[PDB]
Order: C-alpha cells, then structure tokens, then sequence
C-alpha cells in the first residue's frame, strides 16, 4: 500500500504533466531516516548531499537550472526528529529559493486518522499542547516560509490512500502549464480545484467544513476539500507553515502576511532563480550602479499588468502588479552593488464578512 | 448579540454574513406609559392596578 | 390524534409541494424533549447535534445545499423551558440564517383551547403577565425574527386538529414553485389562502374577527383566518416574533418593521445562502475591492424588478426592487473584505385607514 | 480544459481550430434548490429526504 | 477502453493516430465528418471513463460521436420500462452518477451523442 501510493502517486502526476522543454520532473529516490542523518550528520550546512544537490549542483552553477519547487513524498508529525528534519528541510528550501511541500501526519494533531478531524471543537487548542514546542518554534522561524504542511490524504486502511502533496504539485504544474507562473493554484475557480477523484464516501477521508478549513489554514495547513456529492476537492487556502508577525503598522502586517502565502513564496522565488541567472550574465561588463538599475527594472517590467479589471486567466499570467529595483553601491568596493527588489502581486480573495440588511430606503454609500 | 454575530469571532468562515437593521444615527425612543395614582377612602398596603375588567374585584377585596 | 395529526399534516405537505430538483423537503424524526436536551447540553452553541446538521452540514460545507426554512410540528407554551427550546432553536436558525417556523400553543394565551380566542376583551393586556417575562425578553431578542408562531390548529377534541404551521409552509413551498420566492405568503390574493378545508363549525377552531387578527399580529402571532361560510381560510399577516424597536427616525422604524417580517426575512435568507455559495466559489480567484463590489452588483441585478405598476404575479417573481453592494478593504490584510449588502423589497399592503366624506363639490387633492 | 485546447500547447499544428461558447462578459447563476428541513415527532440521526415516491418507505422506517 | 487508457499521452492512441493524425491533421486527409460508435454506455464507471476519452479525441478532430445509452444508465433492465419512473430527472440524482454528470458539464461532451431506445431490425 505505502510503496504502491507512492508509486501511484508519482505516475498521476508525470502523466498529467505537461513535462518538455520548458517543464522538467526531476526525482531523488530517498527515505526519510536518510535525509534526517544526511541533515543532521553533515558538518556544515553547505555540506550535506541534499545542500550540494538542490544548491550547489543547479541554483549555484554557471549554467545550471534551478530547482523551483519540492516535494516531498512524506508525512510529518509531531515527533522530535519530525520537526528536526522540518526545520534542516527548510533551511536547504530557503537557501536555494526552492519551497518544499509535504503532508502533514495525523499524529501532528494527536490523531491516528484524519477520519477524527471533525471531532475537536477547537483544533487551535491541539496546538497549544507542551509537545508541540518545536513546532510553534519552526514556525516562528523565518525559513519556514518555504514549507508548506497539506492534508488529509486523497484517495488513489483498506483503501489506496495518497499523499496530497502530489494533488497539489499536480495543480502547480497544471498552472505553470497553461500561464507559465504558479500563483493559481487555489480556489474553485483560481486553480484549486482537483477533478476525476474516485467516488465509490469522501474521497479525501472527511468532510472539512468551512470553519475548519479556516482554522487549519490559520494553524499552518493546506487543506484538500471535498465538495459533498461530487468527485470534487479544493486547495482553499495556500498558506505556507510560517507563522507571519504582528507589527503596529498597516504595511508591515501586510507584508509579513503575504510573505507567508505559497503562491507569492513561489513566484519570489522564481524571480530569485531569473535575478541569479541574468545576474551571473552580467558580472565582468562594464555596468555602473545606474546601468545595473536600468536593466534590472527594464528586464521586470515584462511580468507587471497593471490592469486589475483583467480576468482570471489574464492574470494568472502575470505574477506582479507593481515592481521596483532599487541599487546602491558599496563604498570602496568598485563594481559591487546592493539591490532590492519589491514585488507587488495580484491578491487573492481570502475572506469576506458580509452584513445583510432589509431597507425601505437605499442609504447613501 | 446574535448567534451571527458569535460567529464572527469563534472559529469564523471564510465568508461570514449576517443579519442587521439598518439604523443609521437613530436613537431608540422608550415610551413610559401615563400612571394615575389614586388615593381614596374606599406600609403594607399598595396601589393596585385597576381598569374596567377587574373593577369588581377589587371592589369585593376592598368589600365597603 | 397527536400521531395521527403530524403523520397527516406530512402527507398533506409532501403531497401538495412540487419536489424535485429545485426543490427538496428533509425530515428529521425528533421529539421535542430530544431537542431541549441536545440544544441544553451542547458545550458550546455551536457543538448541539441541530447545529450539526443545520448549519455545518449544508450552510457551511463546501456543496452543501443550505435549508432555505425549518418547520417544527410542535406547539410552544408560556412554560420556561419552552421559551427556552424556542431561544436556542432561535439561534440556530439565525446562525444558518433558515427561519423557523412552528405552532403556537394556546397555553401561551392561558387558554385550555383557542375556541376561547374571542373571549378576552384586550388579548395584549395577557402579555404583561409576569408568568410571561421570558416571552417578552425573547420577543426582544434580535435571533426572535428567525422563529416564527401560527394559530389556531387547522382541521384536518373529537376532530383531528393539525399544526396550522403545514399550511404556512406549504404556502411558502407553492410560493417558490410557481415563483421562484417566497415573498407571497399572505391575503387572500397574495398567496395567503389555504384552500379545501374540511367543511362540516369552522374548520379553524375559531373565528378570528379582523380587529382581533390585528392583535394578534401585534402580539408576534401568524393567524389563520377562517372566510365565514366558506371552505377557506387565509394567513393575512406574516409577523414573526421579533418586537421591532422604536427609533427617532423614520428609516430606522421602517427598516426595524421590516426586518420582522416573514417573507422578507426569508427573501434575506436566500440571498445570505447565495452570497455563502458564490463567494466560497470566489476563494483564492485574483480579486480587488472593486472586483468583488462589481462582481456582486452584477449578479444580485438579475433579481430586481423596478416596475410598481407591473401585476401581483410579476412581483412575486422579483425579491427586491432596489439593491447595492458596498465593499470595503480591511487594512493590513490583503484579499480581505468586508461587504453591505442592502435590499429593497416590494412591500405589501399592512393597513389601510379611510375617511368617506359627502361633498357638493370635490376639493382639491 | 477541452482537448482541443490542448493542442494549442503540446505541438500545436499551424491551422489550430477550436470551438468556443461566446459567453462575452456573462458570468454564471448557479441555482440553489429550496431545502425544507422538518422536525417531527414521528447526533446519530439525520434529514431522510422525503417526497411523494419515497413516502411510505419513510413511514415504514420510522415504524410508528 | 484499453487503447485510450494505456496510451502514454493524450494524442499517441490509435484512435487519436487513426481519427485525428492520419486524416484531419494530414496534408491531403478528408476529415472524419461524424463518428458513430456500435456500443452501449451504461452508468458504470469504466463505461462513463471510455465517453469521456471517446468525447476527447471526438473533440480534437471536430468529429461528433454518436453512440447509444444503455437501459442500466437509467437503472432499468429494460428500455420497456422507460415509462414506469414518474420523474426521469430524479434517477439522474443518484450518487451512482457523479461521473456521468460531470461528463454532461465537460466542455468535450457535446461532441457524444447518445440516443435511445433500440430499434426493431
């Protein structure tokens, strides 16, 4: 079961994948005790396969096609060295711009299925627990941006049940695909939606109800949704495990918040694998501070639509609604620079409380 | 508070709606009722309320 | 006769409501006495078995169908864990916005049976009762406009009596079949005339005289209104419990009135389970403040009608004569919303006071 | 996405034909049923739905 | 069924060589104008499957697909008792047909027709 779901798992996702040249499926045979002693043995963080391999031999070679997502094939609990591999995991995501997605395990939230998760009345109180220290700690760390945590399985004890991190790695091929960028990848209409399940019984091991959704996107989690009396699930949310910070200022909540949203991580980090290309491009021409600046904010410009009355497939294209480079120099150091890139995306719909009331009368707006 | 609104704060949906009155600036206006007391020879005695259907009443538990 | 009366009551609903794809009845065999103790007993409001079912299972998961209306077949006296049942079935109702609606009994009126209806010379003097604090507080409570009480019993103690509160919904249900909306449910041209009723004495238990209807409605009481010498009977009123509150202004009175209404509260309702459905649909689409006010101003045009002169059936076919949607963002929260959404019904004629006056020549208007 | 669609991407031909709805900027009414919920004296039960087929079926499971 | 389950992609089936390659993507090919296909598709899940890859390549080539409905479409041993059922449209409820509905709300499926009752030869 557990080797066959893997392996099913992987075939549904290089068969409804449109690999070519612009689409590549690359895949590390590998458990998760090996990864766990390759992070924890190696003497330096750079010095582990999985630094050299995801790092070193793709984002940080002349030449070299960086890794843009991972996933892994795995389940994730609240056990010490869960959490340990968690946080190794992230730090070599974040390093090479590269997120990693994987499923989380029922024994997160003391559960020995998902079939249990409708019972708590209130799953922010699982997670207060003494055992879940090192976890609220991973998501107070900044690299966690670069994990996201989904669930429940999908169907493929008796039943061949799935990781849905191959659900989810499927709609963000699909998006890449059809617009070339993977920020629609949620919502039943923004690219969330997974099709053709097997209706034989929830296909995704329960019913998660609006609230719950809410609240497990709140905890860290990407949540696979039935639609009831379908063969239908929703990826609702697409909030990553980080735990964004609360600031006194409109702008800095806004910004630690969207920090935290997958489709925006990932687009980021596309951008950081294009800067690290077109960048080693240009090291040894004669390029001043403003020359530098110029062609950093020319070359973006292509990737900005300004219209926001364009349609959802319009924009699903274009993964900045505003941009800037800004570049300084270093003093003393001829030809080195500092630069800093804004990216503004376009938004998604993520709540809206609606008040309903009977008038006589149409009140002024 | 409405239930609606409970759920505004436990555990909300994404999309939570509810119901309300439109009242603008509106103050509520409470209404007192016009009270004639009556002292007639007919502490532990009181004003009892009297009106034409129960006038017989408290015409015999006054019993002249 | 009691067994007898709800099994019969049933029938008649189901056999007179056009079921099929647009339109559904769901049972739930439950006593009385199981509901108290399921509503008392529940940890939190939203923890009882009915708030399970009602709102979670369908208003608030993804597919579910919500339940546009809730009928009980059971009678509510002035005793204090009846006003109790009815509080928490108000909340219930109100959280999955489905309005309630149910019988009520003639020990609320401290009557043995409503054929002493007539007697009391003022029924409001009755209300101020201290037996009665309870009812009133309730009648005060803004989730009373979700409950909603008929009388008399409706012939179907030697007669089978049935729960007048069958006819109400079957009024509404005929409503939606022909309509789409359930707006006309009153007079004897608006949709309020039960027809077809045992002719033997009236088959209402009582005759309810004009002036006393009036009282009635006052008191927060659907009347069933036998048509002497007739086999017909007609709801003229559509009062829920919901007391109004009095306000300094015009609009205020006005908009508080309404909101006491039946069908306008359930033409609210059904705009409330639309709004779930379609912007659960909207999740995680690229949306801007703007996109959303447009995208529901757009769709609630469909539903208004501007016409007064147009005829009774064209009306009933139109919730609303006037509606808007204001949206506004939330600071620091990117693809967060809030909205209001104001509705203008067609309203229908309350009360009409006239003076005749005999003139030799006719003033002006 | 229709198949046709998909040719557009993987090795589209030169002359590359589909057919499409022209919906301009409509967007769609999805309708929702009416849902009578009835509670009656006839967390592990549930809303049975009842019509005039299934009715006596109904009446025999309940058993009065 | 097998043809268009096993092929590795979308447009290497015999079926999509055979209808779409060698004829309408062919210089010098006379497109299939119309496909009818001799079979019976009831609600079971491999039969609804087959539709909706048939609706598929019947899409690609612009080639609508004619075939026949089978009576266990309407949970029926027979399209004699087609008119027993009072309401049609209820059968069509069934969870048993979650995947024939979808079909009917793909886009490719107005290229499958399926006509009925059988005909006396």
């Amino acid at each position: 079961q557990k080797l066959e779901a893997s392996w099913r798992g992987l075939h549904m996702l290089v068969k409804n994948t449109e690999t070519g040249a612009r689409l590549k499926l690359r895949l590390l045979n590998v458990t998760q005790k090996e990864l766990l002693i390759d992070l924890e043995k190696a003497v330096e963080f750079d010095q582990s396969a999985l630094f050299k391999k995801i790092y070193e031999e793709e984002y940080g070679t002349f030449g070299g096609h960086p890794f843009s997502l991972l996933v892994g094939d795995y389940s994730f609990g609240r056990h010490p060295q869960d959490i340990g591999l968690l946080e190794k995991l992230s730090n070599v995501a974040a390093a090479a711009h590269a997120p990693f997605i994987a499923a989380a395990s029922p024994r997160l939230f003391d559960m020995g299925s998902f079939t249990e998760l409708a019972v708590p009345r209130d799953l922010a109180k699982i997670f207060e627990s003494q055992e879940l220290i090192k976890w609220r700690a991973f998501r107070e760390s900044e690299d966690s941006r670069y994990v996201s945590l989904v669930l429940p399985h999908v169907l493929l004890a008796r039943y061949l049940w799935g990781n849905a991190a191959w659900a989810l790695t499927q709609r963000i091929t699909e998006a890449f695909a059809r617009y070339g960028w993977c920020a629609a990848i949620r919502g039943v209409e923004g690219g969330g939606a997974v099709e053709g399940l097997p209706a034989h019984k929830c296909p995704t091991e329960v019913a998660i109800t609006d609230r719950r959704e809410k609240e497990l996107d709140a905890l860290g989690f990407i949540a696979l949704c039935h639609k009831k009396n379908s063969d239908l699930a929703v990826f609702f949310g697409s909030q990553t495990t980080n735990r964004p910070r609360v600031y006194n200022t409109n702008e800095a909540n806004a910004n630690a918040r969207i920090s935290a949203m997958l489709p925006y991580v990932l687009a980021a980090s596309r951008f950081a694998h294009y800067l690290k290309v077109i960048m080693r491009d240009k090291v040894g021409s004669f390029m001043t501070r403003d020359n530098v600046q110029t062609y950093l904010n020319n070359w973006i410009a292509d990737y900005v639509l300004i219209n926001d009355n364009a349609p959802q497939e319009i924009k699903a294209q274009y993964p900045l609604r505003e941009a800037r480079v800004d570049v300084s120099e270093v003093v003393g150091k001829p030809g080195v620079y500092r630069a800093t890139v804004f990216l503004r995306p376009h938004f998604q719909l993520e709540e809206l409380t609606a008040s309903i009331r009977l008038v006589a009368t149409l009140p002024p707006p | 508070e409405s239930t609606q609104h409970k759920l505004d704060r436990i555990r909300p949906p994404r999309v939570q709606i509810t119901y309300d009155v439109e009242t603008g600036n509106a103050i509520e206006k409470k209404e007192l009722p016009l009270v004639v007391g009556i002292l007639a020879d007919l502490m532990e005695r009181r004003f009892v309320e009297i009106n034409r259907d129960n006038f017989n009443d408290v015409l015999a538990s006054i019993a002249p």
